């Protein structure tokens, strides 16, 4: 639940919806954020180059 | 070598445990299927019926006296319809309900009448003239948070004296004749005690609605028995079985002699003479963990009289309106669980159907792709009641149906399964899960029966502690064939199938892999 | 060869067998780990809550009239404060108690009215008024032990009556209606014997606290029944289950109509029809000989409402201050057990908690840094309560959380088992272990399901005879690698992991190694 | 529920810029950050690859 | 900061993943899912219709 | 408990000089061994092969 | 619970915090000290020289 492992080529398919949780921590929420971005970025990346 | 996994083993849905060692016919995720001895097959769609109250509804009750008399029941918000036949009438109080009701509507049966309360007004109940009136012979301050009958008693629970709320009951009425209101409440004379009883606990009786012969009242913290005794006790009350409560007063249902309650920390079935924690090691967890909880009055609790099963809706995390979206559907006749994703529903209740107008080959006004069944619906089981659905952005009631289609829009399903079994064989011919070696993946191949096309996706994952990541098989349209071809190495395979059509039944398939070495991290 | 070891087979800590010889999934030692279907995963930290009443605590009721009614009764020495909201009042009799209460403070709801006795003063009730009151009709100088209730008379046990105290019982009381405190004692005219009763036996009638229906009664070495069948004798008394007496007056817990009792000689559960030994061939040995025993009074039993959960708490051996610090922990829905490693405790209960401010993300004053939930504490499982837990050097009560952190500080784990089978294989699959030949360890593949690293200490003796001796493995750190490589030559191993992180499930694990000679010494 | 309508299969049409205002409570940011996973996945296999 | 400067046709070009960052105050945190909200909108409305 | 306040983690910085007087309780004694015991494996763990 | 088998070059390694368990007998009690005796001492000399 906390991340889905990820690394600076993820790409949406290292996505989990269901990974943020009622309960889970705040402290995991900044990483919940920087995936999303990195995913973005490079999916960007592929389908605009 | 090559690993078959057979479904219609009765496993269904099972998400408490870990996924890596579950069987085969069992998944950890997944919505809109549900488990048969034919295989993993989709669940029906939705038609309109005629019935339609035009307020917010909130709340459907069913009144029938006889045959034919089909009646229909709208509890919305300071407004209370009745609708029966193509007419909506209004049997509202004279002083129509304070807001936030419908959020708070019970209604039950007393030889022949009708009693509703909304714990925000007086309790009513219908009266001979046909609209809801006050009660007859109670004092008007008095409130009762849930109304019940126990034969000739009416039964009051959380009851307010004029001071406060209590959180106690009242065994209001003197013994109201067949078909008549009560006397009155009198703790004091005729009845001697008529009420005003402690039944100490750390909780508040929230319902004592259900009778197995002896009404037994729930309380939130603990169960306990009501017997009729008479004399200068009218009553008689035990302790059967302290700690487990109740979450809801609608989320309980009665069914061959047994009953179904959803406690705060468990789902259970009993009898009186003992219990049996069902979903214990199956979607215990998983119930708690994905409810929200902000809303737990929300949910509630329905039988299905055309097949024998249960409906618990609930609302979702990923609710934002509050009401609900999801639901756990248990097969009684032999064990299982099932998911249903499906649109905003606001309550649910099932009652007889009118008939129509017959179809003629003159009348009918659509081309061959226009939607329906050979059968009228109302023809069909005219000897069973059928589910009725309010559904908030919908202007009409609903039934369900065999055909797919909503109201004419898809629904989707999802199959998906984590951690499949890839490794040895035993002895005795079933697979068992190996966790030290990469494993390759060449095919897979699908055993079906229905026609029409679906999408599957595999995923991969190097051990334990990673997360799955998903790649696009392919398409798979089993009349051209039933195979498909990819390659792929890495520790633990998942496979996650996507169908939209009429028809998905699913039998067995096979993994055709080889070994690959050894798992570092 | 290898031997793969599985988790998740539902021993547990099984301290009384031999190591040698538990099966995999059970452990010798450890604690502040639990064993689930999932495998051996790691338990919750603490939080804390509004609640704080400034005296000396050592004693925490609840009282709740009704919904949002939520009081909290502290009860220290000298003074028994109530804390409600956010003050607290103080609720003591003129006479402030004398000195040593706190250690013998009991505490029944009567048809709701609350009763507290010291033993060193006399019983008190909570009057009306709002202040704990001496008792209305008694006379002053009889003492009893502890206050229970029977249906509507008020007993009493271990009596004195101004002569010295007797070991015997009173049914005090002429049946006090519901809502009020009794007419009077006198066992010589209305209630004829209200009293005066000697239930024979080697004991000291210790709790008869609980009730199935019919009250049972504990005496010290024998268990007896009570049941009312009124006239000139008021009561019945049979010996039922004699040589199985009660250690403590606070050992003692209802469940699913069942009773959980710590005897001094045994831990058992009873119906009335049988008893069962529970705890017979695990921990039954290790808890009377980790037990201190100059403190016995300071055990004390709780049930845990929102997962099904009995906890011991206890005082061992290394306490010096006399409080309780572990517990032992047994699951009812899966019999196991488990052990907790925490900061000194005086007592802990479990009641509603009020709610909290909504946090906002205009409001919140922390960085990503700082703890918390998604939720507000308050809002998850809005309908059951929580365990509140004083704890002696906090200033404020608190209560469980998933999260792992303490208030803050860290939590650690230790896993660790004795004598790890390693030998030949039965044909049927099941290692099994060989006592005569030398073996050699090359690796260790751990199969887990965290994320963050944790270290592994490995141990070996020669012979049975000999004693562990430990060797530092490494620390693991299973996204990078999930091996460990060591190379070791002795007759017997043992593994020992430590861990301090939020998340810690171990699902199996397999070792490498190789037949070395024979064993000498 | 003060956030976009969403549901299980809905597209980054959907999404609305404004909606999690400041002063909206802490709790049903998971329901945004969700929100958002939800949307990118449809978005990416509608279209580049399907 | 640490928070894109950012306006309503703010392109994905715009984010810089690591900003969300551990010292970062939560009270930032909307803002910064409202960001990754107008990046998402614009491109499915570029390439997509 | 009239020792050292100690607990299964602590360091051998908790350990005080004086506290088993001569007047004290022989029963306690076993405390006092037991506590040198966990001290001196913690302060080596942490420092020679930690 | 008597006592970890011993000799003279046994070292931290090869001790039992739970050993000296209470009421295991006094006659093992000279024993328990000089095993932390010698410990001690072989640890001052493996880490001081």
């Amino acid at each position: 639940m906390a991340l889905e492992t990820w690394d600076a080529n993820s790409t949406p398919a290292t996505l989990n919806t269901a990974w943020p949780e009622a309960t889970d921590p705040l402290n995991k929420g900044d990483d919940h954020i920087r995936l999303l971005k990195t995913v973005v970025v490079n999916f960007w990346n592929k389908v605009f180059d | 070598m090559e690993v078959t996994h057979k479904q219609f083993d009765l496993s269904g849905f099972l998400p408490d445990q870990a996924p890596d060692t579950l069987k085969s016919g069992a998944i950890s995720r997944g919505f809109n299927v549900k488990p048969t001895i034919l295989g993993w097959e989709k669940s029906g769609g939705f038609r309109e019926t005629n019935t339609a109250p035009t307020n917010e509804k909130d709340f459907i009750f069913f009144w029938s006296p006889a045959i034919g008399d089909n009646r229909w029941f709208s509890g919305g918000d300071k407004t209370v319809q009745q609708v029966e036949g193509n007419v909506v009438s209004d049997v509202s109080r004279t002083g129509g309900y304070t807001a936030g009701s419908g959020r708070r509507w019970n209604a039950v049966n007393f030889n022949g009448v009708l009693l509703m309360n909304n714990e925000l007004d007086s309790p009513q109940y219908l009266a001979a003239s046909g609209k809801l009136e006050d009660f007859p012979n109670l004092p008007s301050n008095v409130r009762f948070r849930t109304v019940a009958v126990y034969k000739n008693f009416i039964l009051g629970l959380g009851v307010n004296f004029g001071s406060g709320f209590l959180d106690d009951e009242i065994y209001w009425s003197h013994q109201a004749d067949p078909g008549t209101m009560p006397p009155n409440w009198d703790y004091a004379n005729a009845a001697s005690d008529s009420g005003r009883t402690p039944l100490p606990s750390e909780g508040y009786c929230v319902t004592s609605e259900e009778l197995g012969s002896m009404n037994i009242v729930y309380k939130s913290d603990s169960i306990w028995t009501m017997q009729l005794i008479g004399g200068q006790w009218i009553f008689r009350f035990e302790n059967k079985f302290p700690g487990q409560g109740i979450l809801n007063k609608k989320s309980v249902v009665s069914f061959e002699g047994k009953h179904f309650v959803v406690t705060q920390k468990d789902i259970i079935v009993h009898d009186g003479y003992q219990v049996r924690s069902v979903a214990d090691k199956r979607v215990r967890n998983f119930f708690f963990t994905d409810m929200n909880s902000d809303y737990f009055e929300r949910v509630f609790v329905v039988k299905d009289p055309r097949v024998a099963e249960v409906y618990v809706f609930y609302p979702s995390k990923n609710s934002v309106d509050g009401l609900c979206d999801r639901a756990l559907v248990w097969n009684w006749r032999d064990d299982v669980w099932s998911l249903l994703n499906l649109r905003p529903l606001k309550h649910a209740a099932y009652g007889y159907e009118i008939t129509g107008v017959s179809i003629t080959w003159d009348n009918f006004v659509g081309g061959w792709e226009s939607t329906g069944l050979w059968q009228a619906d109302e023809d069909v089981a005219k000897y069973a009641p059928v589910l009725h659905y309010s559904f908030r952005d919908v202007p009409k009631l609903l039934a369900p149906t065999p055909q797919a289609l909503f109201i004419d829009e898809e629904i989707e399903a999802v199959w998906e399964r984590e951690d499949i079994v890839i490794g040895s064989i035993s002895r005795d011919g079933v697979p068992y899960q190996d966790y030290e070696r990469n494993k390759s993946v060449s095919s897979i191949s699908f055993d079906v029966d229905t026609t029409e096309p679906f999408d599957v996706y595999i995923g991969y994952k190097g051990s334990l502690e990673d997360s799955v990541e998903w790649e696009f098989a392919g398409t798979v349209n089993p009349m051209e064939d039933k195979r498909l071809f990819c390659l792929l190495t890495a520790g633990l395979f998942s496979m996650r199938i996507i169908s939209k059509a009429q028809t998905f039944i699913l039998r067995s398939y096979k993994i055709t892999y080889e070994f690959a070495g050894e798992m570092w991290s």
